[PDB]
């Protein structure tokens, strides 16, 4: 799962 | 002293002084190409916002407040990664991807036009904003080009393109390249995010010549590890606050802080909107390319003794006070 638009981590 | 205290005054030198001179002008139109935001939120009360749905889309089924509630519950729990997608899949498998878009469009749109004294005070609350939702391959260059052409026809001064289509190089489909050039030829700025791939891949339109590419900065001004960079991202991009940016989410007056280049891009769209608004207020003609090059040429490069790879900061951190010198003589 690409972390876009909102980055988790 | 800041006449319009904004959450990003301490992270963005010169913002406060710029807000003291303008909160935007209605003659400057921003068209946001993103998902479908929630105008019932109070942060949009009295904002000059309107939706235009591309006529060649069939509209999607509305999304229930309950599905949005599910999305936000999983966010509030702080779940991430695999665990988060297993959660989303269990409760909202058929709407999770559209909610990601629409949620982000709320956040982005509020970062730009959120009214002062509401829960989200955006950068350019007195500008004219047209959302062009793509809620209904949808990030294909064909469709973005079509969207862009329409945004121009609608009278855009700035086009905020919330989208990242993957690419491993600076090549995009010619149709999209022509659409970006068309923006330059008509004095219209396009802003878009560089992406959050940690350079595993790049994004269209960011890496195409003509666009203002935006990367994400930490609270301390250093670049977020995930923020894409290099190639045209570095040559024609700028770094702006990206971590913990305050904004709206649908169905609720409670705001939320998000992190990513998608949150940094809007700040630059806003800063650019104000700089253009100031041209109007002072009887100077509106000049997108002057604004873009002013921001790029005055961007502050990162210190090599603090940041290991300065090119991650792209041309540099946004420098409003320099921009103001170049454009207005301040």
């Amino acid at each position: 799962p690409i972390p876009f638009p909102a980055y988790d981590g | 002293v800041a006449l319009h205290p904004h959450d990003l005054d301490e992270r963005i030198p010169g913002l406060a002084d710029l807000h003291n001179q303008t909160l935007g002008d209605p003659q400057i139109t921003i068209v946001i190409i993103d998902g479908d935001p929630d105008y019932t939120l109070s942060c949009f009360e009295g904002a000059e916002v309107s939706k235009v749905f591309p006529y060649w889309h069939e509209p999607a089924e509305p999304i229930t407040p309950e599905d949005y509630a599910a999305f936000q519950s999983i966010r509030d729990q702080g779940l991430k990664g695999k665990e988060k997608e297993e959660a989303l899949e269990a409760v909202i498998p058929d709407t999770k991807d559209r909610i990601v878009l629409n949620d982000a469009a709320c956040h982005v749109t509020s970062t730009i036009v959120g009214q002062e004294h509401s829960p989200v005070f955006g950068i350019a609350p007195n500008c004219r904003v047209i959302n062009m939702p793509q809620d209904a391959d949808v990030m294909s260059p064909l469709n973005l080009a079509r969207a862009i052409d329409l945004a121009l026809e609608l009278g855009a001064n700035i086009i905020h393109c919330a989208f990242c289509r993957p690419t491993q190089t600076s090549e995009g489909e010619e149709i999209l390249v022509q659409a970006i050039k068309k923006c330059q030829d008509n004095n219209v700025l396009i802003v878009s995010p560089t992406g959050n791939n940690s350079n595993e891949s790049w994004c269209l339109p960011a890496v195409l010549p003509g666009t203002l590419a935006v990367g994400a900065a930490k609270v301390d001004g250093t670049p977020c590890h995930f923020s894409n960079w290099g190639g045209n991202n570095t040559k024609e991009g700028i770094l702006a606050p990206g971590e913990e940016i305050l904004g709206a989410q649908p169905c609720t007056e409670e705001p939320v802080r998000l992190t990513g280049t998608s949150m940094a891009a809007p700040v630059m769209t806003g800063i650019s909107a104000l700089l253009m608004s100031l041209q109007v207020q002072q009887g100077k003609p509106v000049d997108a390319e002057a604004v873009r090059t002013a921001l790029l040429k005055t961007a502050i490069p990162c210190d090599p003794e603090v940041v290991e790879e300065p090119e991650r900061c792209l041309r540099g951190f946004v420098n409003i006070p320099g921009a103001m010198k170049v454009l207005f003589g301040q």
